[PDB]
């Protein structure tokens, strides 16, 4: 018995972020890559994210999930232009990342639609608020580790 | 059998079921009783520490007004970590030999204290435990090194350096190999630089206490006062549990001894605490 | 500084810096300051100036930095240059805005040197906050030890 | 219902010869099974059990040890490896099992750590120390298991 889930014990592989859609170019208004989303190195929750999707909690640092899902803001959910993440923490490359906002394939986490609250394992689940803003593919019931095109 | 694992045969010679203690500890790495303790509740830790302030500076010409500042903080997260050791025991053995039982508890306690210091400094984390304090803290101070100066000299030289820094220092946090090597690498005199060898100096250096923590690594010395740099929040304290209701121990006569604690770490000055690596 | 007293009062930025057609998340691209309604000015009206740090919101909107007891949003923090205003560095909210890391020079509380952050009440301030992350890039012109644009 | 009827696939492979030296049979010597508990599924393929131990007896049956609820004896103590067929193929359940004395290939089904070896009757756990190897510097317990002998 005994099975890890998230936190760097699940392998989610790698996926290409320059696949589907328009592809922008390298520029600023980015944010930093680290484990933890307001944490510090070797201390971060993690979804079933690999490449694609990461939401700032405090500071201008990213790692997967964590941010109220009533309102998503910042320009898309942030995507990577011309570096492909080599970790399965969602993003945690250890560099400053230049981000984009063209239509770009992502990795999702958590069961059901994101329109809820955050689970502190790095997931979305349904909250008391409904008919809140969704992410990517709509009209379609999303589940834990779905591949969405934004 | 004709013997338990004995060298000769009991049938030939020798009787007794009374037997002395053979078990003994190896490698101490205590630092938790040195540090202050706090209770904590909650299933994760968030800490805030203050960074540098943004004030104005005038290196040239003073008549103007310095730019105002406001309290800016950076975050850390610390997930719980679990520190443990397990022992598999044979009750028949324990009851007959006699001291084993006493040794197991006192060893488990030391062992919990030992593992805790290792993870907290650093000893390989998988992103599931408390952050690696030793990495984050101040790099190697090249200034201390007078160029081609003794190892023992380095440890003396560093102690003073922390006082210039304006950080409290009561004690030296060094690696066991670095300390032995520091003692061995002394000038051209029998007398050591910390104080002569006709004084006890095995457990004190520079006239300040010595705290041995393992995994501070070779060729590194870290001055601090332990209480100040970090603080130890405890989610649940060290407790033994013993189980004969576990699946594989039940079947057998065997009893399983668990020793564990669930700990967390607070950093009250992780943005400072001076360290040096010899370049000599 | 020149004979009979150095700099005083407000001092001129760069005017009509037009950046357009960008693919990423930058504030440089012609885009709005939104609080709600429909934008500002009639024909032949000239903007005001406003300096501080702004943060990107949902869609292609910017608004002011607030708290740190709420989530960090959007990419880098930036300060506003002109392209509608005929006066100095700055812009009036509800225009297409180009921002820069140049905002020279309209005084407002504290300084902006070595990146800027948002404080826990919502003022704007300089670094260094995180040393383990990269905050909004506003690298200011030399002007230190005196009140200035953040 | 459940596998272990007719010709069926394999878990431990088919028709292994030369898979052990002096600790396991190298000639085919297989023989039919009177089964204990194989858990939620008959003849394994699940979390609990996976097809338990047999030990050879005189006749054309080999049958259960049966060790409950996961006790073990070290060195040799017989494990079931591959299967053979003559009218039905598959690992136990009234079909021919080849055994060894602790030989290869063993390949039993678990969640996480342990794994280990399964007998009939019990849940999937792994033997401890004073049941398998407590030689040199080793960790094994009832929380810690890997497929092969410890």
């Amino acid at each position: 018995p005994y099975v890890r889930l998230g936190y760097e014990g699940i392998l989610n592989g790698a996926h290409d972020i320059d696949v589907a859609g328009l592809n922008g170019v390298e520029q600023l208004a980015g944010k930093f890559a680290t484990i933890g989303a307001n944490g510090v190195k070797l201390a971060g929750d993690n979804g079933t994210n690999a490449v694609g999707l990461f939401r700032e909690d405090l500071g201008d640092m990213v790692n997967a999930s964590e941010k109220a899902s009533f309102y998503f803001r910042g320009g898309e959910y942030y995507v990577n232009i011309s570096r492909t993440s080599l970790t399965a923490a969602g993003i945690a490359a250890g560099d400053e990342i230049t981000c984009d906002a063209d239509g770009k394939m992502i990795k999702f986490t958590g069961t059901g639609k994101a329109l809820g609250v955050v689970t502190h394992v790095g997931e979305y689940r349904a909250g008391n608020m409904y008919e809140k803003a969704t992410q990517g593919v709509t009209d379609t019931d999303t589940f834990i580790g779905f591949i969405m095109y934004v | 059998m004709s013997q338990l694992s004995n060298q000769e045969k009991e049938y030939l010679i020798s009787k007794a079921l009374e037997t002395e203690e053979g078990r003994v500890a190896l490698a101490q790495a205590m630092a938790n009783p040195i540090r202050v303790s706090l209770d904590y509740q909650g299933v994760g830790r968030k800490l805030l520490v203050v960074d540098p302030l943004p004030q104005g500076a005038l290196p040239v010409y003073d008549k103007d007004v310095d730019a105002k500042a406001f309290v800016i903080s950076k975050r850390g997260q610390v997930p719980d970590q679990v520190i443990e050791g397990d022992r598999i025991q044979v009750p028949t053995f324990e009851i007959v030999s006699y001291p084993q039982v006493r040794f197991s508890q006192v060893k488990e306690r030391r062992f919990n204290v030992i593992d805790r210091a290792q993870q907290r400094a650093k000893a390989d984390i998988m992103a599931v435990e408390d952050a690696e304090i030793f990495s984050l803290l101040e790099g190697a101070a090249t200034a201390v090194n007078a160029v081609t100066i003794s190892s023992g000299g380095l440890q003396r030289a560093a102690l003073t350096k922390a006082f210039q820094e304006v950080e409290k220092h009561d004690l030296v946090v060094t690696k066991i190999v670095m300390n032995a090597s520091a003692f061995a690498d002394i000038r051209a005199w029998g007398q050591n630089e910390f104080d002569p060898v006709t004084q006890h100096e095995v457990l004190q250096t520079g006239l300040f206490g010595h705290i041995w923590t393992a995994d501070i690594l070779i060729s590194k010395k870290v001055p601090q006062n332990t209480v100040y740099v970090l603080a130890d929040p405890e989610f649940v304290g060290v407790m033994p549990i013993r189980q004969d209701i576990q699946v594989i121990p039940a079947d057998k006569p065997e009893e399983l001894r668990l020793g564990w604690v669930i700990y967390e770490e607070l950093g009250l000055a992780v943005v400072n605490s001076l360290a040096i690596a010899k370049i000599s």
